[PDB]
RNA sequence: GGAUAAGUGCUGAAAGCAUCUAAGCAUGAAGCCCCCCUCAAGAUGAGAUUUCCCAUUCCGCAAGGAAGUAAGAUCCCUGAA
RNA sequence: GCACCUCGAUGUCGGCUCAUCGCAUCCUGGGGCUGUAGUCGGUCCCAAGGGUUGGGCUGUUCGCCCAUUAAAGCGGUACGCGAGCUGGGUUCAGAACGUCGUGAGACAGUUCGGUCCCUAUCCGUCGCGGGCGCAGGAAAUUUGAGAGGAGCUGUCCUUAG
RNA sequence: CUCAACGAGAGACUCGGUGAAAUUAUAGUACCUGUGAAGAUGCAGGUUACCCGCGACAGGACGGAAAGACCCCGUGGAGC
RNA sequence: AAUGCCGGUAUGAGUAGCGAAAGAGGGGUGAGAAUCCCCUCCACCGAAUGCCUAAGGUUUCCUGAGGAAGGCUCGUCCGC
């Protein structure tokens, strides 16, 4: 009787600028972005979510003493094999999978989770190659 | 490196004797193919021996060719008919003296046949 | 850096200088032609591509063909990067010879080595031999493959399986002599790989 | 050594997709035919190229 | 006991 | 080589002094991340460069489906590095 | 100690083979305090990267001794590992010694001898193939997200007696 | 054995012919840490993993084979 | 739903095995031949793997046809 989508859904493409914003509170929001919890077509078995690209991942920022003190692990399938680095490390190199690992962490797991996975774009800053698709910016509501 | 056909190595030279005597006879023989393979460079430096013609080639010769009839109603002994018949045949050719034509797989084992003939 | 690519022909011995007897192994290597030259801009990174051993013909292909036609040279067997020379000292279709090499410097020689099919753990491995008597039922077996409670044998247990085939590298290999009439280059040691197969001898990596 | 539980229907369909033989290397032969496998003699007419040598 | 002796 | 542990510190206030620290800079281990070697785009995030083959026929009005083929590869055969 | 799990079976010691993990670190590396003149030391920090032996005795772990070494480290993994291996000891059926029991017999007291099955279905591991995908079909050359390997040290000469 | 390296034959490997058995609740049957009848392929959280085979090893499936032989109970039995 | 009884059919799986130790070739029969017949070499036993004669079996012995099942494969052959 109600309303559920499906191969109907229209969807746009955002940017999200990461400034000033910690790692942290933007990602949640990102991740409902991704989910579709701000459109009032959600449909939970079909990704009514739209795209998103996160720009300035390297300006990402976190509070306290996270940057020496908070871990990556990385562990294999070998016995001994617990590779870790801080997160300074990881947001000097290349910050763009702390910021996937963010969203991977906060999305449901399963096959729509990694549907949904595919439509978020992290990049280095401050340009990204998504201009042909003409996204809009997307202001954080806090 | 040769083939060991399975057998033990005295096996082996006795099998090989018996083949290449047997070809060297009845000049038209049917075995399997890898048997042929082993067989035919065999009979192709028995014919070189034969080419010889000397003493000491027809004495290295019959440490290798067994003791049956070649021709019938003539006593003629295989060790006579390579020094009588097959070199006087190959004075010419140098080397090549044999050729294997495959045939299909055998009913009982599925072995794949061959063709040996002298040419 | 620099170096070159070629085929092993077998091993020798030679005297040199004084009564000291020295193995060597003899590598035919030249002509070696320059046929693509990478760069950052395009392709992202600075490299060249060496041809070695050229072919008939009826052997080459005509993507072959046509990727040769740029450096004006024949078809080529054996095509491998070289990373990273000092560019660019080098256009396309320039012969590279063994004059590069001195009879006196100090090379990293790389090769795929001698297949040994599939083979035990006490081969393979260099695992050690069970008594053959006291009772002994046991020798020649890999070993036990853990404990009891992970429930599952560890990724990395050494077992038996097909040995060689892989790319080996010696390391500061050191060359005897030069040979620019028969193109040989004579090296210091033992090279992995069986007869007539590709050889890729490069500058070591220096200090 | 022993099978903890049976194969069910689907895996054992399975493992019998490789079990499969090949179509031989059948080819035309020039003489009669139909058909030869390719090197050997043919059984028909007993001609390989292209003498009756049986 | 428990000596393993099945026969 | 780079960031480091324990240590050794520089300039310095909370607390007019003093102070290795709360801001800012160092130095510092066979630990770490590389440089040494090897496998690596099924990395479904399936990447990149070079060079060939070309854009047929017949149905299906659209999607698409069959036959022959080019570049190329395979069946079959001689063998082993 | 308790008796929660197993008595329509969870094979138990010590060795062999293969290892892996934690430092409360044996050596090697970097330090603080020393009643540290120097070498050698003592104690306490940071550090698991690597390596941590050949025998005689005893079934032995342990332990003692011989000779080295830079050191011959503690533990966990069903006191790791018997569908990977041996049965010397425990731990069957025989027979003795000492002791107890009238006796049949008994003894974490001793000694001699004494059947260790399995053709791997699935997950795991070690190698090798066939498909399909990678929005045309191919032949080569490749970047590297990631992963594995390696990682130990002695002695001598100078500086300089 | 230090310390193992080759060689010969039979099995194992491939093909042709013939062709079982123990076992088996169904099974699209990963790993780590916990939880739980206190030791998890199936539970929770996370980390990984294209589909199907072939040759090997035996860590697990408290594997299979024998209603444990040890210990205890039965107002069971048998021999001395 | 008794480690129930009987019958049928799967899994393992086209997997283990096919049971000491020499066969090779040329002719013949036949729809079909590595296995049956003939010939020529080669090989094995030879205080036996030779000859016969008890116990035992009882027709298994010979000839002519046959090949369903039994020959751990095949079979034109056999102690069928």
């Amino acid at each position: 009787t109600p309303m559920a989508n499906a191969s109907t859904i229209e969807r746009k493409w955002l940017v999200v600028d990461a400034a000033g914003k910690t790692l942290g509170r933007l990602s949640s929001e990102v991740a409902a972005i991704l989910r579709g919890k701000h459109k009032p077509t959600y449909t939970p078995h079909v990704d009514t979510g739209d795209h998103v690209i996160i720009i300035n991942a390297e300006k990402i920022e976190l509070t306290g003493k996270k940057l020496t003190d908070k871990i990556y692990y990385r562990h294999t399938q070998h016995p001994g094999g617990l590779k870790s680095r801080t997160a300074l490390e990881m947001r000097t190199n290349y910050p763009e999978k702390m910021l996937e690992l963010a969203i991977k962490g906060m999305l449901p797991k399963g096959s729509l989770g990694r549907q949904m996975f595919k439509k978020l774009n992290v990049y280095r800053g401050s340009e990204h190659p998504h201009e042909a698709q003409k996204p809009e910016v997307y202001e954080l509501r806090g | 490196s040769y083939r060991k056909l399975g057998r033990t190595s005295a096996q082996r030279k006795a099998m090989l004797r018996d083949l290449t005597t047997d070809l060297i006879i009845n000049e038209r023989i049917e075995t399997t193919e890898t048997r042929a393979k082993e067989l035919r460079s065999v009979v192709e430096k028995m014919i070189t021996l034969g080419k010889r013609g000397d003493l000491h080639a027809r004495r290295q010769a019959a440490a290798y060719i067994r003791n049956e009839v070649a021709n019938e109603e003539n006593n003629q002994d295989a060790l006579q008919k390579l020094f009588s018949d097959i070199a006087t045949r190959y004075e010419e050719r140098q080397g090549g003296y044999t050729r294997i034509m495959k045939l299909g797989p055998r009913r009982g084992d599925g072995a794949p046949m061959a063709i040996i003939e002298l040419v | 850096t620099k170096g070159i690519l070629g085929r092993k022909i077998g091993m020798t011995q030679v005297f040199a200088e004084n009564g000291d007897l020295i193995p060597v192994t003899v590598i035919e290597a030249a002509p070696n032609v320059v046929l693509q030259k990478k760069t950052a801009e395009n392709d992202g990174y600075e490299a060249i591509q060496l041809g070695f051993d050229d072919k008939r013909e009826k052997l080459s292909n005509k993507p072959e063909k046509g990727h040769v036609a740029k450096a004006e040279t024949a078809p080529k067997r054996f095509v491998k990067e070289l990373r990273g020379v000092e560019m660019d000292a080098y256009e396309v279709g320039q012969e590279v010879k063994v004059e590069i090499f001195s009879a006196g410097e100090i090379v990293d020689v790389t090769g795929v080595s001698k297949g040994k099919g599939f083979q035990g753990a006490i081969k393979r491995h260099g695992q050690s031999r069970g008594p053959m008597s006291h009772g002994s039922r046991y020798h020649r077996r890999p070993g036990s493959m853990g404990p009891v409670d992970p429930n599952r044998v560890f990724k990395g247990k050494l077992l038996p399986g097909r040995m060689g085939g892989e790319q080996i590298t010696v390391q500061n290999l050191e060359i005897v002599k030069v040979d620019a009439e028969r193109n040989l280059l004579l090296i210091k040691g033992n090279v992995p790989g069986a007869k007539k197969s590709l050889i890729t001898v490069k500058s070591a990596v220096k200090s | 050594a022993v099978p903890f539980r049976r194969t069910s229907k689907m895996k054992k369909r399975l493992r019998r997709t490789h079990f499969k033989l090949n179509v031989p290397g059948m080819t035309e032969c020039p003489s009669c035919g139909e058909m030869k496998l390719s090197h050997r003699v043919c059984k028909a007419c007993g001609s390989y190229n292209g003498k009756d040598i049986n | 006991a428990a000596a393993a002796a099945a026969a």
